């Protein structure tokens, strides 16, 4: 109810304040006392309260929400004086930085200082600068939040467990409004090198336990999954709200690297297709957290990932290539191998065309060379039975899955 | 007895929004002058003729679509009853000839003056040309509506109308006190020519569909203001409010610059008032006491509540700093209280605001209907002027502060707890032709206001007069209430502003509907997007619009894909396509028409059924009325009508001019006028439910007469002869039809004055009985006065009906004659290519300009006996 910038002015910003003077304690001291996630949670609902914007006291002084509102005097004397050991979110950023690239394990203060990042600079960006909605305002820019959001995912590519993660469901599920803005050049940054690190965690990683089936090795390499599709549970659904504000600008520009990011995705549902083991590690943590899996957004993730990309992707394929596709799937229903299709349709790739045969087909790609795609000199036969590769097989399987 | 074809051209009209009307006393005294000029004579264009002709607009009967009519071939201005014009050579009211006698006979010749005049005390509509008045006038008309100016125009003209306002130079010239827009008419809004009730028109982007326009006040210009104690708080409360707005009226003074003086200056701007009541003269106290007692009283006019609150003025006294700025002339300066502090309250605020415009009602009543001045007065309106609205509102608002400053609260007395509409949602559909039995396509929809609308597809048997998603032949989605509609309007979407591209959807291979968003998909609240599954094909749909009053849409149907806005939606990279894909034509498209157009009854209408008795020796055949004595159906008394017509023998006095009277059982004497000429008429009467039989239409008397037989035995409603023009609405029916030809001569006292245009030429059946109940009503007028063949002692209705029977004597019923009943609308066909023309900037400069040259014309399916096209 946004309430919390007025309500709690007089000297309840004191005595929170103090709990905030208090919370090293909690990480610079482990004797026994577990909470700390919990207590994190707690702690990170405060910056949803926070009136005081302490980015920066002096402009805060300039801006009408303690000092400046009572006498100072009665309050009494700094504001800085309350805690002079206060993280600046510069140099926050600056730490949090440098420990992205180490990304030990719990860092134990990213657990309750990060969640201030993105329960505060979001909640405070619309208010302040550097963000179009009379006094200075007082605090962070867009590409602040950009560079942050760039470690929030660096920190997690880093920190990939071997074992036991429990920490990256609460700090997904709440940097939620930080994906909402989401300013187009962090896909070119971030995004794409980190799918890569996805891709990196497939191949050979992912199919770990084919190679022992050439039962004992089955559940080591189920225990090995369950950290991975803990990450896949970690980069997907901050990946869901990106593409759902950006799909229209991929369709209407046709970008590279979501052809990339297509036929990625693609090779993480492929490998999803086939394996029990793994549908079986994702019915683990689906019946163990009790997700609806609803709001976020049988009621799978991944499905939704290749979903809900698969315009795109069926965009950047020609209408042409559109009965070929339909043999294509055909061609997969031998069990042919990658090979054996893209040679087979490569050598009979006089059977596309039926342009002048069809007037309701001459329509279609009448539109598709309209597009900013350019004529016949990047379609070369290599990339268009690539493309056939793909999509004939996502099709298949999306096809028999779809059969509840 | 066949059909007939024929060309026929284009006819269209265009008003000044120059609203009049006989109010209860604020009718702006009825006076106001017509002037046009036109500079060609394009007598025949391309085959028929030009129809240029001026007159008069009532608001009521038209709606001039551009196609079929009432008559043969298109809506000639005057065709309708409601309608007062002239041509140049004749006249029409009604759609009959009327030529007028007057030096100068022609038509519409270039460099010509043509004007009228009108008073709303006695009806009189009286023109004049070049050169000398015309020797013809009108008179004994309804006028329980407005009234503004009309010009018709067929094409191949470049007319001016020449107002008044400042370049209208009358050259002829007008009587006293007729002016040109005095007083507020033009009321806040910029003058511009409109289309008479407009569905069409053409944007930079595209054509935008339009809807029904609303009735701009069609009565009661004379306003509705609030409408006897006096305690003792209030009357110390009141005294206090007369002191506070006494100071803040010296206040004012002041501040404007006016000192005190015993005489009355405007130079020095003296006032004899700036002094407070210690020795304020006497009847400026009594007046500052009256309107302030007055105040209080609107104040809690209603039941608003009020009681103790200990006087809490003196409690919490304040009062506003007093520099030099404030001294007076006399030395008592103003001294208002600081009770600034009363922030706001909405209710009460709006109500002191209304109530502000009840004083001013009150206000304009004194000045005008009592005072009936001129200024070389104003309007009683509510929301004419923002700027007097907004000094008013400021002026009491400081009194409202001043008022919750003394610690008086109030709150209304129930938070403020469809007359007559004539105008639904219009609806838009394609035609059958284009039903998608078997497919999945694409279109989408753009409206530029917010409102009350809805789009989808439906089955194409929608019948009109149902709101659409209300049965089960449609699927539309209605954002601005947020649901979408079926048999029970679950939620689902959320408004939209003034754009959001709506892409609808359909897919009938795996039978599933959606709709779209910003070029983008909606979601539902119910975790599924837009859950329409299972959905039987039966026999195809098509895409479907709709409008609200005063709304606007934009139907882009796909025909090109440049065309359309967004088409960001994933159905193009698969199988799915838009609608309309490769035409060489648009789709043509159809559209819903208010017309009262006459039908024939249903077979199976669930609620009424009929019956056509077979006649015996006892009694010749009769049709016998049949309804549910419960129903839910005790609407509105019917206008029902049989089916076939009978013109009246001949124009050719004594030759061919037959009488008109009505008999219940002796001679009454109601003297209906006869007519003379062939002005066909069809059978009529009405009924209202009581829950039984009803009536029962027969053919008797087949002695030497011919006779109308209404029975009745269960309540009092009206049934005698009917017209053949009749499309009056809905309503309980009183007084209806109107006009009287004032026909007239050059020394002003032609003896060719006639009653006429009888659309319902129906006696009233209130005033004839009074009795209690168990009657034996036997209605029966009588026009076909029947010369005598074969006389001989001893004419039925049937032997002049079909043309075969004449010398048949017996009565007869054979099945053409058909009760029939009439529907308020009907489904249309609007033409492909509008008329483009008339589009010359609505009123260019130099009296309103405007151009038409194109051609453009149908064919028609004149039937005979019903007389439209």
């Amino acid at each position: 109810h946004q309430f919390g910038d007025d309500v709690i002015l007089d000297d309840v910003q004191v005595s929170c304040y103090r709990t905030l003077c208090s919370i090293y304690s909690l990480g610079t001291t482990k004797n026994t006392y577990k909470l700390r996630p919990a207590l994190g949670e707690c702690l990170a609902r405060l910056a949803a309260a926070m009136p005081v914007a302490f980015l920066e006291p002096q402009l805060n002084e300039y801006n009408a929400c303690v000092y400046t509102t009572k006498s100072p005097r009665e309050r009494a004397n700094s504001v800085e004086e309350m805690c002079p050991d206060i993280p600046v979110l510069d140099r926050l950023m600056a730490d949090i930085g440098g420990l992205a690239e180490s990304g030990a394990r719990y860092p134990h203060v990213i657990e309750i200082t990060l969640p201030m990042l993105c329960s505060y600079l979001p909640r405070w960006w619309e208010r302040g600068p550097e963000a179009p909605p009379a006094p200075p305002p007082c605090t962070v820019t867009s590409d602040h939040l950009n560079s942050l959001l760039g470690n929030i995912l660096r920190i997690i590519v880093n920190n990939l467990g071997i074992d036991e993660a429990t920490w990256m469901k609460r700090l997904a599920v709440f940097a939620q409004p930080i994906v909402s803005r989401a300013r187009p050049e962090l896909l070119h940054s971030h995004f794409i090198p980190t799918i890569g690190r996805l891709r990196k965690r497939a191949g050979k990683v992912v199919a770990e336990e084919e190679q022992l089936r050439l039962e004992e090795g089955e559940l080591l390499v189920r225990d090995e999954f369950s950290v991975l599709c803990r990450d896949l549970y970690a980069l997907y659904p901050l990946l869901i709200r990106y593409v759902d504000n950006n799909r229209a600008h991929w369709l209407t520009e046709p970008n590279a690297n979501a052809e990339e990011l297509f036929r990625m995705v693609g090779e993480i549902f492929i490998y999803w297709s086939k394996s029990h083991n793994f549908k079986r590690e994702e019915q683990n943590f689906v019946v163990q957290n009790e997700i609806n899996n609803m709001s976020f957004l049988q009621t799978s993730l991944i499905v939704a990932t290749l979903k809900k990309m698969l315009p795109i992707g069926l965009n950047m394929c020609a209408p042409t290539d559109q009965d070929l596709i339909m043999l294509a799937k055909t061609r997969y229903a031998l069990k042919d191998t990658d090979e054996e299709v893209r040679e087979f349709l490569q050598n009979n790739l006089h059977l596309q065309g039926k342009v002048e045969g069809s007037p309701s087909l001459r329509w279609q790609m009448a539109l598709y060379r309209g597009l900013p795609g350019r004529e016949e000199d990047a379609d070369d036969p290599e990339k268009i039975v690539r493309r056939v590769q793909e999509v004939s097989a996502v099709l298949y399987h999306l096809e028999q899955t779809e059969h509840p | 007895l066949l059909l007939q074809t024929n060309l026929i051209n284009y006819v269209t009209s265009i008003r000044p929004n120059i609203f009049v009307g006989r109010a209860e006393g604020s009718t702006q005294y009825g006076k106001w002058y017509f002037e046009v000029m036109v500079d060609e004579v394009v007598p025949f264009l391309t085959a028929q003729a030009t129809h240029l002709r001026v007159g008069w607009a009532l608001t009521e009967g038209y709606s001039p679509y551009p196609g079929g009519g009432e008559g043969w071939g298109g809506n000639g201005v005057g065709d309708d009853l409601y309608s007062y014009g002239f041509d140049g050579l004749h006249l029409w009211t009604g759609h009959v000839a009327r030529p007028v006698t007057s030096p100068g006979q022609h038509l519409l010749a270039p460099e010509d003056v043509v004007s009228c005049c009108l008073d709303l005390s006695v009806p009189s509509i009286s023109f004049r040309i070049n050169g000398c008045p015309v020797q013809g006038v009108f008179e004994a008309f309804n006028l329980d509506g407005l009234f503004f100016p009309v010009v018709s125009f067929s094409a191949g003209v470049k007319v001016r109308f020449l107002l008044g306002g400042r370049h209208g130079e009358f050259k002829f010239l007008p009587p006293p006190g007729y002016a040109p827009c005095h007083e507020a008419v033009l009321p806040r809004e910029r003058l511009r020519l409109e289309p008479i009730k407009e569905y069409r028109r053409e944007g930079p982007r595209g054509p935008h569909l339009v809807g029904p326009s609303r009735c701009l006040s069609h009565t009661d210009f004379v306003p509705c203001p609030v409408d006897i104690v006096l305690p003792p708080h209030l009357e110390r409360i009141r005294e206090k409010l007369a002191e506070n707005i006494h100071e803040l009226w010296a206040l004012t003074r002041i501040e404007q610059g006016w000192t005190y003086g015993p005489v009355r200056d405007d130079n020095k701007r003296l006032h004899p008032c700036l002094v407070n009541f210690h020795s304020l003269p006497e009847p400026e106290r009594n007046y500052n006491l009256q309107m302030s007692g007055e105040t209080l009283k609107t104040l809690l006019a209603l039941g608003c509540h009020v009681g103790m609150a200990d006087e809490k003025a003196e409690d919490n006294l304040k009062k506003t700093k007093l520099p030099k700025t404030y001294m007076m002339s006399n030395g008592y300066k103003p001294a208002p209280l600081d009770l600034s502090h009363v922030r706001l309250t909405p209710a009460q605020t709006t109500l002191v605001d209304r109530l502000a415009e009840n004083g001013h009602n009150v206000w304009a009543r004194d000045r005008v209907a009592q005072g009936w001045s001129y200024s070389a007065r104003l309007v009683p309106y509510r929301l004419l002027d923002e700027a007097t609205k907004r000094s008013n509102r400021d002026s009491l608002c400081q009194a409202v502060r001043t008022l919750l400053g003394y610690g008086y609260n109030i709150e209304p007395p129930d938070q403020e707890p469809n007359q007559s509409r004539w105008d639904r949602v219009r609806i838009f559909r394609a035609e059958k032709s284009y039903t998608v039995q078997s497919g999945r396509w694409y279109f989408e929809f753009e409206a530029v206001t917010t409102g009350e609308m809805r789009v989808g597809w439906a089955r194409p048997e929608l019948r009109p007069d149902v709101e659409l998603g209300a049965d089960e032949l449609a699927y539309v989605f209605n954002g601005h209430r947020g649901q979408r509609w079926h048999l029970g309007s679950e939620p689902f979407g959320r408004p939209w502003q003034s754009g959001d591209v709506v892409g609808c959807m359909i897919d009938l291979t795996e039978n599933t509907i959606i709709f779209t968003l910003n070029g983008e998909v909606l979601m539902s609240d119910s975790g599924s997007e837009t859950a329409f599954r299972e959905i039987e094909i039966g026999d195809g749909f098509l895409p479907v619009c709709s409008l609200g009053p005063g709304q606007v849409g934009h139907l882009n149907l796909g025909q090109d894909v440049s065309s359309l806005r967004f088409f960001a939606i994933c159905g193009l990279q698969e199988g799915f396509e838009p609608f309309a894909i490769n035409m060489q034509r648009p789709v043509t498209t159809w559209f819903s028409k208010s017309l009262p157009q006459f039908e024939p009854v249903p077979p199976e209408h669930p609620h009424y059924e009929v019956a056509r008795m077979d006649g015996t020796v006892d009694t010749p055949p009769c049709l016998r009325l049949a309804h549910r004595t419960w129903g839910s159906q005790n609407s509105l008394v019917e206008m029902l009508f049989l089916r076939l017509s009978l013109p009246v023998q001949f124009h050719q006095l004594n030759t061919t001019t037959y009488y008109y009277s009505v008999r219940v059982f002796a001679g009454q004497e109601p003297s209906c006028v006869w007519v003379g000429w062939v002005t066909p008429d069809y059978h009529q009467h009405d009924m209202n439910f009581d829950l039984s039989k009803v009536r029962a239409v027969t053919v008797t008397m087949g002695d030497e007469q011919g006779n109308v037989h209404s029975s009745l035995k269960c309540s009092n409603c009206y049934m005698v002869w009917g017209g053949d023009f009749v499309s009056p609405g809905q309503q309980g029916r009183i007084s209806h039809t109107d006009l009287v030809i004032g026909c007239l001569v050059d020394l002003a006292t032609g003896l060719m004055t006639f009653t006429a245009n009888g659309k319902e030429s129906n006696t009233f059946f209130q005033v004839e009985p009074n009795t209690k109940l168990f009657p034996a009503v036997f209605v029966l007028p009588t026009h076909q006065n029947v010369i005598q063949f074969e006389l001989g002692k001893q004419m039925p209705l049937s032997a002049a009906m079909f043309l075969s029977e004449r010398k048949n004597p017996a009565p007869q019923c054979p099945p053409r004659l058909e009760v029939q009943m009439l529907m308020p609308v009907s489904w249309s066909r609007m033409p492909n290519h509008f008329l483009q023309v008339e589009t010359r900037r609505a009123g260019e400069r130099l009296g309103w300009a405007v151009q038409c040259q194109d051609p453009l014309t149908m064919m028609a399916l004149h039937i005979p006996e019903e007389n439209r096209c």
